[PDB]
RNA sequence: GGUUUGACAUGGAUCGGGAGUGCUCAGAGAUGGGUGUGCCUCUUGGUCGGUUCACAGGUGGUGCAUGGCUGUCGUCAGCUCGUGUCGUGAGAUGUUGGGUUAAGUCCCGCAACGAGCGCAACCCUUGUUCACUGUUGCCAGCACGUUAUGGUGGGGACUCAGUGGAGACCGCCGGGGUCAACUCGGAGGAAGGUGGGGAUGACGUCAAGUCAUCAUGCCCCUUAUGUCCAGGGCUUCACGCAUGCUACAAUGGCUGGUACAGAGAGUGGCGAGCCUGUGAGGGUGAGCGAAUCUCGGAAAGCCGGUCUCAGUUCGGAUUGGGGUCUGCAACUCGACCUCAUGAAGUCGGAGUCGCUAGUAAUCGCAGAUCAGCAACGCUGCGGUGAAUACGUUCCCGGGGC
């Protein structure tokens, strides 16, 4: 749905064929990233009737959002170890 | 444990002093710091002062020593219990 | 053909050293490919700040490896002994593969 | 570290197995690294002051 | 006790290595000579006064830069130290050394040589105060835009232990484009060993 | 927090059901991170729900929220020596997940074999109006209505 | 068990020409005895020898004699100074007050006017984009390729690599805000009010830690507290605490198939391929000093089969057998393979811990040290990926008055 989707909240519906060529991260970044291409493929392609809605969906945006590195002291990147007083 | 195709690991002078008692006679104890070394058979039969970090304790090797090290009969730490 | 891998520390260098060599042999006519950039070697060492019962608190630290990889596709025997005669900075080393 | 410790970890060991590192400035024998020898405050400190090419801090 | 070394955080930022050579299979050997180099011409330089030591490497031979402020003991007479202490220094490395001398323009700026003159004071036991503050007021009549000295240890041979600084201008330690010019020394005296610390704010740089 | 309310993350939608109540629901499954097993429960238990009943597996989600949806719970209040039961009204947001996550540790705590269908076994009892989410339910209320004296302590 | 100017430095003398070593012998080894080989200049050096002479050596003491380095309160928002002024004086003012901010961040007023160290910014990394370059990277259009592999000529489009730029500033719009700082909303935009993370730790506190990394004052040892060696110990075990790992199963176990990473390492090294073995491995052995070659398989997940709630086809402790590898050597005291064995454990008392988003939870991967490894540790890396925050009443720590 994520990869489907630009299309449905464009004008073009599923009468419209797509190349992709995919690399690195996992299954959903992967399907993210496909995402965010196919959008700025419509944007880039119809620059006035489907970026409005295709904007304010949320869909032409790249999420900074990456793993945070690990920190030395910490078990995780933010996950600590248990503290015990005495 | 040792690899087989590289034999079993005699210290080569437990060796040396076991062939010459047996040549001389099986009658005496053998000092060794060697808690390194494989029983062997050619040794059966003696009696081999094995140290033990601070004394040689003496084991008398019989016929089912030979699978082990010298230094499994030669204890090296002492407990004899908690408290008393 | 002929290849030319400039390795250093500091990336400023590394750049003026492959502007230095593309000039010469340029000047020596011989066209030659324009530096490219190869991955650099990221090494990481992390260590104790305190010298003594204090790990919780480390300091880290990198050794970047900048390369950058010329061809002289020209052979050009006179670029070839500008180029092993000329003197570059002592922070950049030169490998050249005939 | 002890200068005979020192010096016996220098020489060639009687078995290849015996050798050891020790910091090349300092003679502390843990956390010695192979990249450039010395040891854990040697690095640290030498790295500060600049002696060490390439090393710099890092913080990605 | 918790404050970086100015010089180090600085790397690589506004300040650069002292060592410029590259090496992938030697690098810890040649760190090595370099450590008995630096160690050699410090334990027989002291003289002289040695604001930095600079190496550099191009094949198996080897180029000493000394910044010292009186390099007249370095060069003794007509060259025979120079030619002495290169001598020495092919016999404890092994390689062709280049050694070449320089002065420091304004030593009563520089750090270093500003911490080497206070401790050679303390050991010479001149009171700590009125040598703090010499070397403060000789800094800004030199024109440096900050001055921070701070002596620690048993300062007067006391006995308990005091961590006694001098400081006016401005010294920026966490602005990374201050250019700030750091110095150590120890002034060994019959009472163990004091402690001088200099941060110098020679100005910004970009 | 102290700085003030800090933003809520949209709630997506089931590309399946087309309710964000199904993806609220595998959310709150959801265990270990692994959004495909959650899903996969829950997917089938709702095929079940309609399986058994021919009305719609969200609809019967949906009457077994509300059969399951607080509408007051009691916290504890620190009012001189003692401590109190002050019962409080609940918002709907606040309700619908008390309600989820009732649903879904009575589901786990069923005697049945496999989560997917205990979650359905729960889901079509709540439905009903019968199952251990729907006496928590009543005893919650229940013990809010008890100690009701105390709704003029609300700020 | 050996040794005594010593295991190692530096300097004077004094007798020297070998030192240093190969093979052997005795010895647990240290060491000692053989035997072979035996300086380059030069008539006075490099190198060693003793005898000494100086002297070395100490992880021996004191961290409450110290330097250095570090923890810590504490990323806390503070701590001070010059001059003026007030007060006999310590001292005060600035630095109080109103508003605001993550912030002593700013704004307003003000016997204060200023400045400094802290805050912030400059730095690194991540999120958008442009120019430049195009191999060992990439393949849109063009020509073949053994069928096949961007394998090929070639290409600057895309991705990426890495240098240099652009970009965010409450800058714009509207409201609030006496105004003013700020604040709210909106547009544009990859990103909006500090965008995320790191580096960075003020004046000082705790006579906090370290004389054992190093350095050092004083004291102490000097045929021994120096120093060499073999064996032992640091791995003990009626117990107690602490940090973790694996679990107690069905959101699971087993099994077959099948997808998607990042960051790293490598010549005494990483090792493919083939052969051999149940396997650890062994034998051969290309390639790669590495965007090229190798480590390499990612695992979770998906799909098919199966187990069916059983102290189990959960769990994998312990114990018996047979092995592999590293190493002079795996008894004490290594990892691993295989066969058998199949312990406690049914979700854990009082109490207690971490975490506000790509976080917690979990899933694998890599590196440092390292012959090997007790690593489940540490430092990183990406995969999957939440719930919740009404609020400050209470608990703990801190800040202004
Ligand atoms: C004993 O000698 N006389 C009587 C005084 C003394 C003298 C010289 C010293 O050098 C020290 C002491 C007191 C101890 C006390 C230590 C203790 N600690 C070991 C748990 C402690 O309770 C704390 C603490 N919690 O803060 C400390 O302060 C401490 O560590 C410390 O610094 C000490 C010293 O070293
Ligand atoms: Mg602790
Ligand atoms: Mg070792
Ligand atoms: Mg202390
Ligand atoms: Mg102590
Ligand atoms: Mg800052
Ligand atoms: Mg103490
Ligand atoms: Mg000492
Ligand atoms: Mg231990
Ligand atoms: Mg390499
Ligand atoms: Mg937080
Ligand atoms: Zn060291």
């Amino acid at each position: 749905q994520i990869v489907t989707e630009p299309f449905a909240t464009a004008g073009v519906e599923g009468a419209y064929d797509v190349i992709a060529r995919i690399g690195g991260g996992g299954v959903t970044g992967q399907a993210g990233a496909l995402r965010l291409g196919i959008a700025r493929a419509l944007n880039n392609v119809d620059p006035e009737a489907s970026r409005p809605a295709l904007k304010k969906a949320g869909m032409l945006t790249r999420d900074a959002r990456v793993k945070e590195r690990k920190k030395a002291g910490l078990k995780k990147a933010r996950k600590a170890p248990q503290y015990s007083k005495r | 444990p040792r690899s087989l195709k590289k034999g079993p690991f005699v210290d080569e002078h437990l060796a040396k002093k076991v062939t010459a008692q047996n040549e001389a006679g099986t009658h005496n104890v053998i000092k060794t710091w060697s808690r390194r070394s494989m029983v062997t058979p050619d040794m059966i039969g003696h009696t081999i002062g094995v140290h033990d970090g601070r004394k040689h304790v003496p084991v008398f090797v019989t016929e089912s020593m030979v699978g082990h090290k010298l230094g499994e009969f030669a204890p090296t730490r002492t407990f004899k219990g908690h408290v008393k | 053909k002929i290849r030319i891998r400039l390795r250093a520390y500091d990336h400023e260098v590394i750049d003026s050293s492959a502007r230095k060599i593309v000039d010469t042999v340029t000047r020596t006519g011989a066209k030659v490919a324009g530096p490219v950039p190869l991955p650099t070697e990221k090494n990481v060492f992390c260590v104790i700040r305190s010298p003594h019962k204090y790990k919780d608190s480390r300091e880290h630290f990198e050794m970047r490896t900048h390369k950058r990889l010329i061809d002289i596709l020209e052979p050009t025997p006179k670029t070839v002994d500008s180029l092993m005669r000329l003197d570059l900075p002592a922070g950049v080393d030169i490998e050249i593969k005939l | 570290a002890k200068t005979a410790l020192k010096v016996k970890a220098a020489r060639k060991p009687k078995f290849g197995v015996r050798a050891y590192t020790r910091c090349q400035r300092c003679g502390r024998p843990h956390s010695v690294y192979r990249k450039f020898g010395l040891c854990r405050i040697c690095l640290r400190e030498m790295a500060h002051a600049g002696q060490l090419p390439g090393v710099t801090k890092s913080s990605w | 006790g918790q404050k970086i070394n100015p010089h180090g955080f600085r790397l690589g930022v506004t300040t650069d290595h002292k060592t410029r050579w590259y090496a992938e299979k030697q690098y810890a050997e040649l760190v090595g000579e370099d450590v008995k180099i630096r160690e050699w011409l410090h334990k027989n330089l002291e003289r002289a006064g040695l604001s930095s030591i600079e190496i550099e490497r191009r094949s198996e031979r080897v180029t000493i830069f000394l910044y010292a402020a009186r390099p007249g003991i370095v060069i003794g007479r007509n060259g025979a130290e120079a030619e002495r202490v290169r001598g020495e220094l092919e016999k404890l490395t092994g390689k062709q050394i280049q050694l070449n001398i320089l002065e420091v323009k304004s030593p009563e700026t520089d750090a270093q040589l500003v911490a080497q003159g206070i401790a050679e004071q303390l050991a010479a036991r001149v009171a700590f105060r009125r040598a703090m503050r010499k070397a403060q007021q000789s800094a800004m009549n030199a024109g440096a835009l900050g001055i921070r000295i701070k002596c620690s240890g048993r300062l007067g041979g006391a006995e308990m232990s005091r961590s006694e600084g001098y400081r006016e201008g401005r010294v920026p330690l966490h602005t990374l484009r201050a250019d700030i010019d750091y110095g150590f020394f120890e002034a060994r005296t019959t009472f163990g060993r004091i402690g001088v610390k200099v941060w110098i704010y020679k100005g910004d740089v970009t | 927090p102290r700085k003030g309310p800090a933003p809520k993350r949209p709630v997506m939608v089931d590309p399946v059901y087309g309710s964000p109540l199904v993806s609220q629901l595998v959310s709150k499954i959801l265990l270990d991170g692994k959004k495909t097993v959650a899903q996969n429960i829950v997917y089938t238990a709702l095929e079940g729900c309609r399986a058994k009943n021919n009305t719609d597996p969200v609809q019967t989600l949906k009457r077994a929220l509300d059969n399951i949806k607080p509408s007051l719970e009691v916290k504890s209040r620190r009012v001189g020596g003692a401590t109190y039961q002050v019962p409080v009204e609940v918002k709907p947001a606040r309700q619908t997940t008390l309600a989820m996550r009732w649903l879904v540790n009575f589901s786990r705590e069923r005697r049945e074999k496999t989560m997917a269908e205990r979650l359905m076994n729960e889901i079509l009892d709540a439905s009903n109006g019968l199952g251990a989410s729907v006496k928590r339910r009543e005893d919650t209320h229940k013990m809010a209505e008890a100690n009701r004296a105390f709704a003029h302590y609300r700020w």
